[PDB]
RNA sequence: CCUUCUCAAACAUGUUUGGUAGUGAGUGAUACUCGAGUUAACUUGAAAUUGCCUUAAA
């Protein structure tokens, strides 16, 4: 039938994990709060799932938040199934660059990038493209 | 209760604020160690608006200069960040309708560019300094037969005697000449004075305080410009007709 | 009524039309119905001045406005330099309250308060509403004696202000008197003479008795903002070198020769030594 | 909604569904008749708005 | 720099493996030159400004006079100040780029941007109809919150610095200066913050073999001397690539005021 | 129910240098540099079901 679990979607840029705890925290317990975001850059995907302590609560929110025009978006809130326990909802970082150390010495990668030069003149001569050296 | 809208809005201005102030305190580190190959600008701009309106663009010249700052509440929906909730309280601003006597130099001036939107930045004449200084003079003093410091006006000579009189301040006068000069004492005279605590220019809710009121947010948003741009030039306003106007 | 109406329905353009397109009333057919003769006005202003000299000195608060202390002050500042112009001071007594001036304005002893620059607190105990009522009315009085006084005299009214001395010292000085011998001795006081007001002496007081009982005064607290100097008032406990061609004194050499008429010998008036009583001349 | 009479505009939810214009019943005419600058307006229509 | 007979042979080679005998017959033609960096080419940073090499023959007007038989038309947009925006009209720089055959299609502002194009769906709608973007170097740093990331993706929307101040004052001349240098002598490239950086020489119907020989020749030059470059490639879309360089030395190049101000603020 | 870095120096109107870190989701070809960083171009309603300070106050 019904769980105690929310699914919101077309959320606005503002709306993350804090912000929509301490919305629906207004309207009963929380047991968890997650947001679906991207792995390598912190940004939304725009949607998230929030879980009831009661499920008359979650039903509740739903029929407040079902189609709550915010900032533009017409927000989408969905009562989940029985079970289908919220998982896999990192809440990542902003990753960063970071050169690494080339244990390869100089004379071993310079042969390295001859060997793939003259590689790519055997290709150059399989294809029929009569390129010079 | 708060609404999702409130929330939502309190946390993206927030964050612009957040960056602002992360990108200014990057170019400041970056002129502090002086040597940067890649700035976009390695000066200090002021921005002197007069009356319709006429804004002048200079450089700082470096040399100390004396200024009024005024704490004016701060960008809508804003939850003031660290660095300029320190810098502000270490002022002595943390409430609106408080002013306070700034020695501007180079090490003031990334300070004033960090905590721009919520301060009033001028240039006192003497007679704004006589006028707020015997208007609204008060200190903290501690009375031979009273257990506790309580704040007083500064009515009596004899207090500045018996307390900065061992720097050579005598008297009122004396104190308004040593802020006015930026000379010896200054900072000791400074915080002699407590914060000036000026009254609103409007207050009320009739019909006439409110119209009053949307003609002074009119006049406050023609005037005062958020930059947001990390190498904003410090604005200058005229200091002696909003003291006129708030004392 | 209609303000509220247009506030309410959001139309602030009408409202500021409806706020421009209002006139106040004016107490002038009241001051000439109460006040039928001039000598009468004179005769009278004696509270007003205490009130408006009050009210010209308290901080802006919620109650009273800013746009109401400086209207005061300016009438009062005015007021002053009328008085210093014409010469027309005759007593100063300085008490701990404040400083008691009777002049004679048209042939009328006129005596009022003036307190000090010092920060006075405010009671929050007095009814506030009937006060500004009070000063609404002596504003209004006090403008028709001022204009009578300026026209009779042949000046212009109201004087216009100078800039730059109003954001030196903001006093009776910036108010310069434009138009289109003096009663003995009082006025004639002081005359060729120039007083050095230095920094801890109230200078308002100082510059205004002495230019009422004509003569200069540089004062050493306006030359903050940046010779033919005779006296120098100065009131410390020790004194730097002092210049030979210059007579040092205390600032209660000044209202003593005032009260007295004549010029009381200064040797009794010195940094470094004690003052004679300062009797009251009432 | 609260026009009176309400044969008014009690045929212009019908209308508006049949025209296949989208329509919204709102609580005053006096808040349709600030927005029209009138003291109430029974109605208000947006037909063409900016870019 | 580079051999003569070497890049010669390349570019023939490269126009004769096209031909041979949707849009498999439109980008299967376009040129490109790789370089490849011994490290990062910006660095650490992220950068969304477009270098200019400035090369002797013309590269836009080849694609004006082009796309004539093209479905997406060469379209040019001027951005300018919301204070700049009222001394300009379209005449002034007819006026002023008649002459050389350069026409701007539409100018706009940063208000023009935050009002009309605020949208998404409008804003990619009107970005995509431009070929070569242009943009007042005051307004140019807002432009990644205004325009949005999905305009930055491609070297032709990627917005074009230009200096349309002389003497601290907006100058119509020194604006059609800048325009007419941009659109005949310079081209723009993205650095990237990797080793291989992409150049898009155009098509190969829009100059002749020797013209493209000319312009590689030139941009190998101007780049050697710019940044210490490791190798060189020319490739056609789905084409292998051609080397045309081989240097060896570069690659072993591998192997508190705020407290002062807080103190000078705080008496005790 | 907020509103976006709208620019600087140096030499003689010109020249050089520096300043820009993005809605999400998906489709994709192709090569390059040591599970990482780049490289042609196409779609979309602001699309979406889970990759461990308080007088802007009552």
């Amino acid at each position: 039938e019904y769980s105690g679990i929310i699914y919101v979607s077309r959320l606005p840029h503002g709306f993350h994990e804090k912000e929509l705890s301490k919305y629906f925290a207004q309207f009963g317990d929380l047991k968890e709060v997650r947001l679906a975001r991207n792995k390598k850059t912190g940004n939304s995907r725009h949607y998230g799932f929030l879980e009831f302590v009661n499920k008359e609560d979650a039903m509740i929110a739903q029929e407040s938040m079902n189609n709550y025009l915010l900032m533009g978006h017409l927000l989408q809130v969905r009562v989940l199934p029985k079970g289908a326990k919220i998982e896999k909802l990192y809440k990542y970082k902003k990753r960063v660059l970071v050169e690494k150390g080339i244990t390869k010495p100089v004379k071993q990668l310079k042969d390295n990038m001859k060997q793939k030069h003259e590689e790519r003149i055997k290709k150059l001569a399989k294809s029929g493209i009569e390129f010079k050296w | 209760f708060v609404r999702a809208e409130s929330i939502v809005a309190k946390t993206l201005a927030t964050s612009r604020e957040k960056e602002r102030i992360k990108r200014v305190s990057i170019l400041e580190d970056k002129k502090a160690k002086n040597e940067t190959q890649h700035i976009a600008s390695g000066k200090d701009f002021i921005l002197k608006i007069t009356e319709g309106l006429i804004r002048e663009k200079t450089t700082y010249d470096g040399k100390p200069a004396l200024l009024f700052i005024v704490r004016v509440r701060g960008p809508l929906a804003v939850n003031i960040p660290n660095k300029a909730f320190k810098i502000l309280s270490l002022l002595r601003l943390v409430e609106t309708n408080t002013g306070v006597f700034v020695k501007l130099t180079k090490n003031v001036y990334p300070l004033l560019k960090v905590i721009a939107p919520y301060v009033v930045i001028g240039k006192p004449s003497l007679s704004s300094i006589r006028s707020l200084i015997q208007k609204r003079g008060r200190i903290i003093y501690k009375g031979e037969n009273e257990a506790e410091p309580h704040e007083i006006v500064l009515n009596d000579n004899n207090i500045v005697e018996e307390q900065l009189g061992d720097h050579g301040i005598i008297c009122v006068e004396d104190i308004i000449h040593e802020i006015a000069t930026m000379g010896e004492s200054f900072s000791v005279c400074n915080f002699f004075l407590q914060p000036f605590k000026l009254n609103r220019e409007v207050s009320g809710f009739g019909s006439l305080n409110r119209l009053r009121k949307i003609k002074q947010r009119e006049a406050e948003s023609r005037t005062r410009q958020f930059s947001n741009a990390a190498t904003a030039p410090v604005i200058e306003v005229d200091i002696d007709s909003l003291l006129a106007k708030l004392n | 009524r209609k303000l509220t109406r247009a506030l309410g329905r959001g139309e602030v353009s009408s409202a500021k039309r409806l706020e421009e397109n209002r006139d106040s009333y004016t107490l002038d057919h009241i001051i000439k119905e109460r006040y039928p003769s001039f000598p009468d006005a004179i005769r009278d202003i004696d509270d007003a001045l205490n009130m408006l000299f009050l009210f010209s000195n308290l901080p802006s608060t919620n109650q009273v406005s800013s746009k109401i202390i400086n209207d005061a002050q300016k009438i009062c500042n005015q007021w002053l330099a009328y008085v210093a112009k014409e010469r027309l001071v005759r007593k100063v007594f300085v008490s701990i309250k404040g400083v008691y001036y009777q002049a004679n304005i048209k042939g009328e002893e006129v005596r009022w308060l003036v307190p000090f620059k010092f920060p006075e607190n405010i009671p929050s105990d007095v009814d506030f509403r009937i006060m500004l009522t009070f000063l609404e009315f002596y504003s209004t009085l006090l403008h028709f004696v001022l204009y009578k006084l300026y026209t009779d005299s042949g000046l212009i009214y109201p004087p216009k202000l100078d800039l730059k001395k109003d954001k030196i010292i903001s006093g009776l000085s910036s108010y310069i008197l434009e138009s289109r011998k003096y009663d003995s001795p009082v006025a004639s006081l002081f005359s060729a003479f120039v007083f050095y007001v230095s920094r801890e002496v109230p200078i308002d007081i100082l510059e205004f008795l002495i230019l009422s009982c004509g003569g200069n005064v540089i004062s050493e607290a306006a030359m903050d903002q940046i010779s033919k100097v005779t006296h120098q008032i100065v009131d410390r406990p020790v004194l730097k070198n002092k210049v030979a061609g210059r007579t040092y004194i205390q600032p209660q050499w000044i209202f003593d020769c005032i009260n007295k008429g004549e010029l009381v010998p200064a040797n009794k008036y010195l940094p470094g030594e004690a003052l004679p009583p300062h009797l009251s001349p009432w | 909604n609260d026009v009176d009479p309400i044969e008014l505009v009690v045929f212009l939810p019908a209308l508006c569904k049949k025209m296949g214009v989208p329509y919204a019943i709102v609580k005053g005419k006096a808040r349709l008749g600030t927005l029209v600058n009138q003291k109430t307006s029974a109605v208000a229509a947006l037909t063409e708005v900016r870019a | 720099a580079i051999p003569r007979e070497r890049v010669i042979k390349a570019v023939n080679e490269l126009i004769k493996f096209t031909s041979k005998p949707d849009d498999e017959e439109e980008l299967k033609k376009d040129l490109q030159l790789i370089v490849v960096n011994n490290k990062s080419f910006t660095g650490t940073s992220k950068s969304f400004k477009l270098k200019l090499l400035n090369v002797k023959h013309s590269f836009y007007k080849p694609w004006k006079e082009a796309s004539a038989t093209a479905v997406k038309d060469f379209k040019v947009l001027l951005i300018l100040k919301d204070s700049d925006i009222k001394k300009v009209s379209e005449d002034d720089l007819f006026d002023q780029l008649d002459s050389e055959g350069i026409k701007v299609d539409e100018i706009i502002c940063g208000k023009d941007l935050k009002t009309v194009y605020k949208a998404y769906e409008a804003r990619n709608a009107f970005i995509s109809q431009f070929s070569l973007i242009l943009a007042d170097d005051s307004i140019v740093t807002s432009l990644p919150k205004l325009m949005g990331g999905k305009a930055y993706n491609k070297v032709e929307t990627t917005p074009i610095s230009i200096r349309t101040h002389a003497n601290k004052e907006f100058s119509l001349t020194t604006l059609t200066n800048n325009i007419k240098k941009v659109y005949m002598n310079q081209l723009p490239v993205k650095l990237p913050r990797g080793t291989t950086l992409n150049v898009h020489l155009g098509n190969l119907e829009w100059l002749r073999p020797e013209e493209f020989v000319d312009n590689v020749e030139l941009i190998s030059e101007q780049l050697i001397k710019a940044y210490q470059i490791r190798s060189i490639f020319i490739k056609t879309n789905r084409s292998p690539v051609l080397p045309l360089y081989y240097n060896q030395d570069v690659l072993d190049e591998l192997e508190s005021t705020f407290n002062k101000g807080l103190m000078e603020i705080a008496n005790p």
